[PDB]
RNA sequence: GGUUGCGGCCAUAUCUACCAGAAAGCACCGUUUCCCGUCCGAUCAACUGUAGUUAAGCUGGUAAGAGCCUGACCGAGUAGUGUAGUGGGUGACCAUACGCGAAACUCAGGUGCUGCAAUCU
RNA sequence: GCAGUCAAGCGUUCAUAGCGACAUUGCUUUUUGAUUCUUCGAUGUCGGCUCUUCCUAUCAUACCGAAGCAGAAUUCGGUAA
RNA sequence: GAGAACAGAAAUCUCCAGUAGAACAAAAGGGUAAAAGCCCCCUUGAUUUUGAUUUUCAGUGUGAAUACAAACCAUGAAAGU
RNA sequence: GCCCUGAAAAUGGAUGGCGCUCAAGCGUGUUACCUAUACUCUACCGUCAGGGUUGAUAUGAUGCCCUGACGAGUAGGCAGG
RNA sequence: AAAUAUGUAAGAAGUCCUUGUUACUUAAUUGAACGUGGACAUUUGAAUGAAGAGCUUUUAGUGGGCCAUUUUUGGUAAGCAGAACUGGCGAUGCGGGAUGAACCGAACGUAGAGUUAAGGUGCCGGAAUACACGCUCAUCAGACACCACAAAAGGUGUUAG
RNA sequence: GGAAUACUGCCAGCUGGGACUGAGGACUGCGACGUAAGUCAAGGAUGCUGGCAUAAUGGUUAUAUGCCGCCCGUCUUGAAACACGGACCAAGGAGUCUAACGUCUAUGCGAGUGUUUGGGUGUAAAACCCAUACGCGUAAUGAAAGUGAACGUAGGUUGGGG
RNA sequence: GAAAUUGUUGAAAGGGAAGGGCAUUUGAUCAGA
């Protein structure tokens, strides 16, 4: 007998494989195991990472968004990846000319983009041009804006979005919502 | 150390030798209906196999994890020879979190070269002498698992202190004899 | 039929398997309960010294 | 019935500390507390207003808020399997400066003038605290202290 | 607790920076092992002084060996022991060459006759009678006439093989 | 060093009984027109600092003083208690082992220290 | 319910032949409680009749010890179911 | 306790002692002495606004309470409350 | 201290049985010895974890391989079949 | 006025220094809070450990418990009834206590060898009718904790004081 | 006074007997010995020899022997229970489908999305094609009238992978 | 043309059930090389 201090044989908790039966995604994975394994760059680890994640956790980036990270100081003629799907934008009006990395491109997306004089390339050839991740610049969607995420920890004085179906006057709104039935939350 | 007690006897005066600096432990109870402050100092002294036994460097802060394992350990002051044997047969480094053999002074040189230490040996001197870094070659080291004592535990019954007759407690200079027979 | 009133038996055991969790100490914590003289005031010192380095960026 | 009140099971810890019963002194409300400041709550069961709940003495907490006669002090109270953070309004005779970090604040600026003087002469620093060591070896006389024998006495009443 | 030895344990009551150099108790302490002995010290210490462990220091243990091994003397002992349902002190004798033998026989005849194990036993006094005739208890003092002889009636040979073929003898 | 005003700690400062106190201060003390308050100028108010006194207050000292404060290998490593045993005992309870460790008691010492401002033989 | 210990007293005098207060130690499960462990997909609920066996804390019978046993009668006790 | 007509053991007056041995609506506990008690003077903060907080607690409600803010007031010489 | 009296219950019966008396009992001490799915070492299964290996004849990178640790289980969850 | 238990702290989110904001605060740049700038890495400031830490979602079953040591209430008491802490059983086999949910030992993949635990070693039954000092003779002897009971009072029984 | 011996401890002192194991499968390493060639007990068994070549080993099965082994299911704190169901066997026999949903995941497209009410078409309930709407989303908040999201590089600070 | 259940034949065992586990003996039977 042994007193374990830790719960035995604990799986990790972290994806080691797309859950996804993606061939080309499989084939996307093999090329950045091999780049992660043999590089030592950061880059390749964090992007082979970034290529199991769900489809929650790889919320689209938009072009404006990618934008505002081209303005960054310094950051503007490095090479946009986005491990995930590139939106396009039509409240941005200024695209600049930049090469983005991205395993899914709006058809918008890529049109504002050839558009604006930049490139909208795979990841395997991000891989082929930038083996060591040189001079890039990972973009990550917003994860918490996502509408399944404002019901989550719901409870008395924490503000966050009742599950409701219809919503108006009579739904969820008297008691309990208010001084004057009863209380307010 | 003989020659000063030599010479306090021929002064009429009587030579203190030093307290110990060092004391092994083993933990010679099982895993079941521990409470939880002595489970607790178990595990945080590694041992938590019967028969699983570690270094600890003598200071006030251990002598009271000692006292509250008392009833659940026997140890006492390890001598150069059980440290050599604990060692060089049943030595284990922690490294990668992973139980990995002392069968070369390459492995150790590789984990504790840092600290000055290079091989087994150093590794030895390191433990019997409580040096700058005996905390890192100490916890480098995996805890041991000794066997039970081939000519049993000298006792009918191990659960009372070993001054009461029983195994358990200090039995300062005795365990050397005891993990001799358990290695 | 009667039955068990209370008892905390199991209870410790229960609340130390996911643990006693310390409450994760933050830096700049909330002024929930400061005097609201003091946070008006606050205010108006932040804004002031945010215009100011605004300007002191030359 | 049970009865489970706001001062509930207080008759000796709301007490008076005997021949200290009376007005309070007035260092009490001369000291000054900021925010960030440590403190110990121990109620003054002469001052009713601005009291800390039973729970709360012996506790030890940061003010975070400093009113005309009281502090708000943050305590972290175990509820369940987790801390939750409580913020008191307690008048200042309930709480004293806390002395529980003043050893760590010596023993600080201590170490800093160590540190100076070490870079300023050589290099040794040894700035860490260590716990008691074992005794090292010493050599007792018996001059003038020769081994006195004891034996265990006989048993006797003396009732 | 087992086969005994005799300890001169010398302790200190560890000094002060008002009181250096501090009274040095020493005493004579039976028992198999030197770990046992200290705490038989500390034991009988705490029971007359004002220390303990914590507060004080072991400055010698030493082994006394017997004088004179080979010498039969007669020993009085005196013990205080826990009964059942009080405490008693008591005066015994006996015939050894050694007082840690003396001691073995004192332990085991006082857990034979009184059932008091060895926690319930204080040894108060091993002394060396001098002079016969100040032996005052009968089982020693009928070893100690002249020209002691006396047969052993009956004895019995402890056979080495289950069966035997010559129905034995008790002749001595 | 004394004294006053304001104090801090709040008896080592309190309490009991005596003795002493120079200078200044403080005080008792003298007076009732005014403001003011009383059954009562006793308290409170006002006026004089003049008529008087250290009697008292006050301060200090004294006492195998009461209390209080401090310390102790004083009692006591006692009582109690955390941990241990397929220890004792019918039980009540107890002993031992590894630790922690009182209170009463006894003895010894002590009897306000001190900040700010002003003042004084 | 049954049985002990102590022995202030009763028993003419004498604590204990026979008793025995104030106390106190027990045993038994032929009382009644207390509890709610078994049984509510069911163990047939009074008593008697009948019949066997067991216990002994013995009523009788056998043999005994004690007596405030002269005899007789009786009482206390032992081995005894 | 020592005193004063009726007046005694208890009525009112006086002094001395008096750490609270009284009183504070009520149960009990805590608290309180130039007061929190007793008496007197003035009053309506037992008001308005909407939040935070503590206890019970799910860190929901309710009750009760705490400390503020923004007003308007009461009282006091005032600090304050 | 041990032993004895005190010491009475119901089918025949229980230091587990036999039986045991300088014990095969009681107290105590010393050794040797016996044996758990526990401990040590080794193999094998699985699980978990950390790694190596898309450089070729390479069809099984969900592959092959190296290293370490671990394995109780009702209600229940999940996974691979 | 303990012991046990218990709050807080033991650093870079730290210590200190210079001076900017404000409608707060002060007699007053007085301070308060927040900032800009500057110095201080071997022990970055006790020990030990750390199959890592942190975070989130979502759902099962459960919401009769019981037992042991210790603390403890009601009760004469209970294998009774009710609390405290821990450890267990339930949910658990295995070796031991003959037997037994809970006691002792120890927790369990399939095997081999070795050694042990608790408990035992006359025979049943693996293992000394071992060694040693005493004690005990019972016309109801005694024979291992939980545990399967015995007391007061007595005995020139016998032993030692 | 000079030894010895016991006891305890140490040796990287020597050596005999017994048992279980032989995992791995080119080399690679660390060493030892040797001046060096090379050898070795140094990152896991080889060498030599015999018999048999089949029921001999082994499997299966029946039996015997030693030791162990209560009747499952169920409710229950607790079942082998003097708790319940079950004489036996076969076949049947119990978390399904639907409307509307929460979380998570996969996929398509993405500020949009949903062809299938319907129309067109067809090798005819399939497949293929499609307009206008409509649903959900892109805006919230208020009881409502109503109003309705950039001071700033869509902010400052602290941390933050890359 | 199953099972329960049954007849016959053959084999085996059988002191108050039977059945089961580990191990081997014995009998029968059999694959692999
Ligand atoms: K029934
Ligand atoms: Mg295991
Ligand atoms: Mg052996
Ligand atoms: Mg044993
Ligand atoms: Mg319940
Ligand atoms: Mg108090
Ligand atoms: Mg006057
Ligand atoms: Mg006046
Ligand atoms: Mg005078
Ligand atoms: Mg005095
Ligand atoms: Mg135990
Ligand atoms: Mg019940
Ligand atoms: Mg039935
Ligand atoms: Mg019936
Ligand atoms: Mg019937
Ligand atoms: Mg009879
Ligand atoms: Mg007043
Ligand atoms: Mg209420
Ligand atoms: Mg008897
Ligand atoms: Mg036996
Ligand atoms: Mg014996
Ligand atoms: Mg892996
Ligand atoms: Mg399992
Ligand atoms: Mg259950
Ligand atoms: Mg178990
Ligand atoms: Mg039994
Ligand atoms: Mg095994
Ligand atoms: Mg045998
Ligand atoms: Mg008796
Ligand atoms: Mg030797
Ligand atoms: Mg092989
Ligand atoms: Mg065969
Ligand atoms: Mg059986
Ligand atoms: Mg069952
Ligand atoms: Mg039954
Ligand atoms: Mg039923
Ligand atoms: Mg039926
Ligand atoms: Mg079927
Ligand atoms: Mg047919
Ligand atoms: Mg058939």
């Amino acid at each position: 007998g042994i007193d374990h201090t830790s719960k035995q044989h604990k799986r990790s908790g972290h994806r080691t494989a797309p859950k996804s039966d993606n061939v080309y995604l499989k084939l996307l994975v093999k090329l950045y195991t091999f780049l992660a394994r043999r590089t030592d760059a950061p880059f390749n680890k964090v992007v082979l990472k970034a290529l199991f994640l769900s489809k929650i956790n790889r919320p689209p980036v938009s072009v404006s968004r990618i934008a505002r990270a081209l303005k960054q100081e310094g950051a503007a003629n490095k090479t946009v990846v986005v491990v995930g799907t590139v939106t396009d934008d039509a409240r941005i009006f200024e695209f600049p000319k930049t090469t983005v990395a991205a395993l899914r491109f709006t058809a918008g997306a890529r049109a504002k983009i050839v558009k604006a004089g930049g490139e909208c390339i795979t990841l395997d050839q991000l891989a082929v041009r930038a083996p060591k991740g040189q001079n890039t610049l990972i973009l990550r969607g917003p994860r918490n804006s996502r509408e399944a995420v404002r019901h989550f920890g719901m409870g008395p004085h924490k503000g966050k979005a009742p599950r409701i179906l219809s919503t108006g006057r009579k739904f969820e709104r008297a008691r309990g919502r208010r001084r004057s039935k009863g209380f307010k939350v | 150390i003989i020659q000063a007690k030599r010479d306090a006897k021929a002064a009429g005066s009587y030579y203190v030798e030093a307290q110990h600096k060092l004391v092994f432990v083993v933990r010679i109870k099982g895993i079941n209906k521990i409470p939880p402050k002595p489970r607790k100092v178990l595990q945080l002294l590694r041992l938590t196999r019967i028969n699983s036994g570690t270094f600890v460097k003598v200071t006030k802060a251990t002598l009271e994890l000692l006292k509250l394992i008392e009833p659940y350990v026997a140890y006492g002051y390890p001598s150069y020879s059980t440290i050599r044997q604990l060692v060089y047969k049943r030595g284990f480094g922690k490294i990668n979190k992973q139980r990995v053999p002392l069968s070369d002074n390459a492995i150790i040189e590789a984990n504790l070269g840092k600290y000055g230490i290079l091989s087994i040996d150093d590794l030895i001197h390191e433990i019997i002498t409580v040096g700058p870094h005996f905390k890192q070659a100490n916890n480098f080291l995996w805890p041991f698992k000794l066997s039970n004592p081939s000519g049993g535990w000298g006792v009918p019954r191990k659960f009372k202190h070993f001054i009461q007759g029983g195994s358990f407690g200090n039995r300062e200079e005795f365990i050397n004899k005891l993990v001799k027979s358990m290695n | 039929a009667k039955s068990k009133n209370h008892t905390a038996h199991n209870q410790t055991r229960k609340a130390h398997r996911n643990g006693i969790k310390k409450p994760k100490t933050y830096k700049y914590p909330s002024l929930k309960g400061v005097d609201p003289k003091f946070r008006r005031n606050h205010k108006h010192a932040l804004h002031g010294t945010a215009k100011a380095l605004a300007a002191a960026k030359k | 019935g049970k009865s489970h009140g706001y001062r509930s099971r207080t008759r000796y810890m709301f007490q008076r500390d005997f021949r200290k019963h009376g007005a309070v002194h007035l260092s009490t409300y001369l000291k000054v507390y900021k925010v960030g400041d440590i403190v110990d709550i121990k109620a003054n069961g002469s001052i009713q207003k601005g009291m800390p709940h039973k729970f709360y003495q012996g506790k030890t907490g940061v003010v975070y808020n400093v009113t005309k006669s009281s502090v708000g002090v943050i305590i972290n109270k175990m509820v369940g399997n987790r801390y939750l953070e409580k913020r008191l309004n307690l008048r200042v005779e309930h709480i004293k400066h806390s002395k529980c970090r003043q050893e760590f604040l010596e023993r600080v600026k201590a170490n800093a003038a160590k540190r100076a003087e070490a870079k300023a002469q050589g290099v040794a620093v040894q700035l860490k605290r260590q716990p008691a060591q074992p005794r090292e070896s010493r050599i007792v006389s018996t001059e003038g202290n020769v081994p006195q024998t004891l034996a265990p006495v006989p048993y006797e009443t003396f009732i | 607790m087992a086969h005994f030895k005799e300890y001169q344990v010398i302790g200190r009551r560890l000094p002060t920076e008002s009181v250096p150099e501090p009274k040095l108790f020493r005493m004579r302490i039976f028992a198999s092992n030197e770990v046992i002995a200290k705490s038989r010290y500390w034991y009988f210490l705490q029971k007359l002084h004002k220390v303990k462990k914590a507060s004080g220091e072991i400055v010698s243990i030493n082994q006394i060996n017997e004088a004179h091994p080979t010498k039969v003397k007669n020993f009085g002992v005196w013990v205080r022991y826990d009964s059942r349902s009080g405490t008693h002190n008591m005066y015994k004798e006996i015939r050894d060459v050694s007082r840690v033998a003396a001691v073995e026989t004192l332990y085991q005849d006082m857990a034979a006759r009184h059932r008091a194990r060895f926690r319930s036993i204080h040894i108060l006094k091993v002394a060396e009678i001098e002079k016969t005739a100040d032996v005052k208890r009968q089982y020693v003092k009928q070893f100690l006439t002249k020209d002691l002889k006396f047969p052993l009636p009956h004895r019995v040979q402890k056979s080495t093989k289950t069966f035997s073929y010559k129905r034995p003898s008790t002749f001595y």
